């Protein structure tokens, strides 16, 4: 281009260059508050989900009632984050009704809506936004199970995809099974237990509801803000490898310019 | 010579059964080609001055014989063969005007019997179950499989 | 060479245009809302 | 004058919001943007009488466009032309010598409309 | 050019020129003539431009771009003279639009090279600012009487550099 | 009662797919014929300008 154009990119790349170093530092600084305050949330949601995987319990195979739950956020910039979460709860989405089941779908997080606002978009029983702009707390756990035993779809199993945090540039994708009460009393393992009649067995399950929420919301912001990190991070590199091939561009430009009205000055003065 | 009739098609989408929309679709767009290309065709062929053509040929005999021998000489037109569909009209008139008409208004008139039969009843403050008994047959409890009281079944 | 505020919608590339649309998108539907909230404050304060 | 200058208020309000491509309002002003930008162009060396070009225009900005998808509105386009040259001369000729959509030429206009989306 | 330089002078003269009680020059240098007669027609409609009594408010001088660059790097100076009687033996205030004077400037540059001058800058004459100076610095308000000069600057490209 | 008696109403005027059809080879027709006499004089305009071009 002319050598305005070529001062206008420079300039434009140069200011994005510097928002991405400082939304890195921001992401970093609530990154290192997010996994300080996921290492207790860690364990306590770790112990919660203890009963499941210490009396082990088969979902029963008689039962079509679904629903998938998607952990993510309302912010972008994070990368495969919320691709991730919407292709997996679609791969499980689709195997449940080829098997034959009634799905259902609650998105925690405007992304994971949008992602499947084109394909199950009736399945929504019910999203929740305003997510990720505050480190999540068990209020808004309990929000959330609140409004989905409220939401009278008494389903028969449950599933939640979250992105597990492994390391500061790594995090898995989890399912993590929901059983309701029919699913619990109806369990020979469950017949051990004491004093287990079926109203605080349902009381525990609502708590356990909850319980399995605030996990995968504490795994799932200290994933997405590690992410954003690490995709500002990228993000600022290539603008300054941008900008150094513009500098060089604008560089020449600006001699050949220079050059050129030049050489249209000396040829005016010997053309008299 | 052209004066076609005039068509309506939001009415003419209401009479295609679902295992045929698939030829009505196909009418419908040949029908839209054949008035494109008849606008495109113009309403006459262009006139021709033969005079000037034959006042610059050397050969103006041959001219003036291509000239005459356009002038006996016509052109043929198609006929109604590939129209064979005539046909069909008749047979519709058995369906919509004999067939389906008569068998349609034979239900409705069963319709209507049924309709009065039911407006026509006597208020069921004092009525008996032998009323409900003969106008609907449903309240009957079945003696040939529930004999004994209460005859309606008591899982129910 | 530097940089200056206000320089990504001065370049008018692609950036530029995308955040134009990402503002007005968002001020379209605040508008949507204000004029509703106006709306049931006008008949609210009729009588 | 009538109507282009609708449309140039719509295209106006559409080129502010297209970078992107959610709300009711503002996904209906997208579709009308869409829906006047292919009702715009055109082929090579068949330009259109006047009156023709406010028929079109008018059939695009009055919503009716809106229900078709995108990629088909050429169709229409082409389509209802080659409808209204033969059809309906009259009121052709009726907008060219008048030169304005006067109220009975618009509730014509509304019953072609009308009457050739739904077939077709 | 298409930003509104002409639309804004033609309102600031239908808003200060109409009720303003001092008298008002208008110099056309190297525009379109049609807006010329089209400035002519809406005075003449206005009334500030009177052709039946000797009422008239407005002096029009114009060198429009069909002219050859002598004509249009001077009738700047006849609509500057024409202001300078009025703001001098009339003694009274005067409002004085000049429309553009970027083409004083330019065609001051289409001669220079006929005239034997080496080029400056991104060519043009080397006597650019003395020659803009001589004029722009009798466009003033001095101590016996008072110019209100409005102008209108073509900038090249949008570059104001 | 309301079903049959506008099916009936309907089925009454099941005639325009006949009445397309019959259009429809008209036109057929007159653009064959139209081509007829396209042809024709395509091919003699041809041959005279042959001869004058010569
Ligand atoms: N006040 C205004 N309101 C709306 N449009 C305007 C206004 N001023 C200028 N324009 C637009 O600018 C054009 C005229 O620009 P103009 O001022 O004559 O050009 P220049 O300023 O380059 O001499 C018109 O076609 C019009 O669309
Ligand atoms: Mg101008």
């Amino acid at each position: 281009a002319t050598l305005k154009d070529i001062t206008r990119r420079l300039k434009s790349i140069k200011n994005i260059q510097k928002i991405t170093k400082s939304m890195k530092m921001v992401a970093a600084a609530k990154y290192a508050r997010a996994e300080r305050e996921l290492k207790p949330a860690r364990v306590y949601g770790v112990g919660s989900l203890a009963l499941y995987e210490k009396a082990d319990i088969k979902t029963p195979e008689d039962k079509k009632k679904h629903l998938i739950i998607g952990v993510s956020s309302d912010r972008g910039l994070c990368g495969a984050i919320h691709s991730s979460v919407a292709k997996q709860m679609k791969s499980e989405a689709a195997n449940l009704a080829a098997a034959g089941k009634e799905v259902k779908i609650i998105g925690v997080g405007d992304k994971i809506r949008s992602i499947l606002h084109r394909t199950h978009s009736d399945q929504f029983l019910v999203t929740f936004k305003e997510v990720g702009r505050r480190p999540p707390t068990f209020g808004d756990a309990s929000v959330i199970a609140l409004e989905l035993l409220n939401s009278g779809y008494e389903f028969d199993e449950g599933s939640i995809i979250f992105n597990r945090f492994r390391s500061v540039i790594s995090y898995k994708t989890e399912e993590k099974p929901i059983f309701s009460l029919d699913t619990i009393s109806s369990a020979e393992s469950m017949s051990i237990y004491d004093d287990i009649d079926a109203d605080v067995l349902r009381n525990y399950q609502e708590y356990s509801l909850a319980n399995i929420i605030y996990y995968s919301l504490k795994e799932s912001t200290t994933s997405e803000q590690s992410a954003r990190m690490t995709a500002m991070d990228n993000a600022s590199k290539n603008a300054s490898e941008m900008i150094d091939k513009l500098t060089l561009t604008f560089n020449r430009t600006r001699q050949a310019v220079i050059t050129k009205e030049l050489i249209e000055i000396i040829s005016g003065a010997a053309a008299l | 010579k052209l004066a076609l009739k005039t068509i309506d098609w939001v009415a003419f989408g209401e009479i295609i059964p679902r295992n045929q929309k698939a030829v009505a679709n196909s009418l419908k767009s040949w029908n839209e080609t054949l008035t494109s290309r008849l606008a495109t065709l113009p309403e006459k062929p262009p006139a021709i001055d033969w005079a000037y053509y034959k006042a610059n040929v050397a050969k103006a005999g041959l001219v003036d014989d291509f000239e005459k021998k356009f002038n006996a000489l016509k052109v043929p037109i198609p006929e109604d063969k590939y129209t064979a569909q005539v046909d069909a009209e008749e047979k519709e008139d058995v369906k919509s005007c004999a067939e389906f008409l008569t068998q349609s208004k034979t239900r409705i008139q069963e319709y209507e019997k049924e309709l009065e039969k039911m407006r026509n009843i006597i208020p069921f403050d004092q009525m008996t179950i032998e009323d409900l008994n003969e106008v609907f047959p449903e309240t009957k409890l079945d003696k040939k499989k529930y004999p004994y009281w209460p005859h309606r079944p008591i899982e129910t | 060479v530097r940089s200056s505020a206000g320089a990504v919608r001065d370049a008018g590339g692609a950036f530029g245009k995308r955040e134009q649309a990402e503002e007005e998108r968002y001020f379209r539907a605040r508008a949507k809302e204000q004029l509703a909230a106006l709306k049931k404050h006008h008949e609210n304060e009729i009588s | 004058k009538q109507v282009a200058g609708t449309m140039k208020l719509e295209l106006a309000q559409y080129r502010e919001v297209a970078a992107f491509a959610l709300d009711a309002a503002t996904q209906q002003l997208l579709s009308r943007g869409v829906r006047l930008t292919e009702l715009l162009k055109q082929g090579q060396y068949s330009p259109m009488a006047i009156e023709e070009q406010v028929a079109v225009i008018y059939a695009g900005v009055r919503g009716y466009l809106d229900k078709l998808e995108p990629s088909k509105i050429t169709k229409f386009e082409n389509a209802f032309l080659s409808h209204v040259i033969s059809q309906h001369q009259a009121l052709l000729g009726k907008i060219r010598t008048d030169g304005k959509i006067s109220e009975e030429s618009d509730a014509k206009l509304k019953e072609i409309v009308t009457n050739f989306l739904a077939g077709f | 050019a298409g930003v509104g330089k002409t639309v804004l002078i033609m309102e600031l003269i239908n808003n200060v020129a109409k009720a303003h009680g001092g008298y008002s020059v208008f110099a056309g240098v190297g525009e379109r003539t049609r807006e010329g007669n089209d400035l002519y027609h809406e005075m003449i409609e206005s009334g500030v431009i009177n052709l039946k009594d000797a009422t008239s408010k407005v002096a029009l001088v114009y060198g429009q771009m069909n002219e050859p660059p002598g004509a249009r790097a001077r009738v700047a100076l006849t609509g500057l003279t024409v202001a300078e009687y009025f703001r001098d033996q009339e003694g009274q205030d005067v409002l004085l639009f000049i429309d553009n004077i970027f083409r004083f400037t330019q065609a001051g540059s289409e001669v220079s090279a006929l005239l034997g001058r080496i080029p400056s800058a991104v060519g043009y004459q080397p006597t650019l600012a003395t020659d803009m100076g001589t004029m722009q610095e009798r466009i003033t308000t001095t101590k016996k009487g008072s110019i209100t000069s409005v102008q209108a600057i073509y900038v090249p490209a949008d570059d104001l550099t | 009662i309301d079903m049959e008696k506008s099916q009936q109403a309907l089925v009454q005027k099941r005639h325009y797919l006949f009445d397309v059809q019959r259009n429809n080879i008209a036109m057929a027709l007159e653009v064959t014929y139209r081509e007829r006499l396209h042809r024709v004089y395509r091919e003699v305009k041809n041959r005279l300008d042959y001869h004058i071009s010569v």
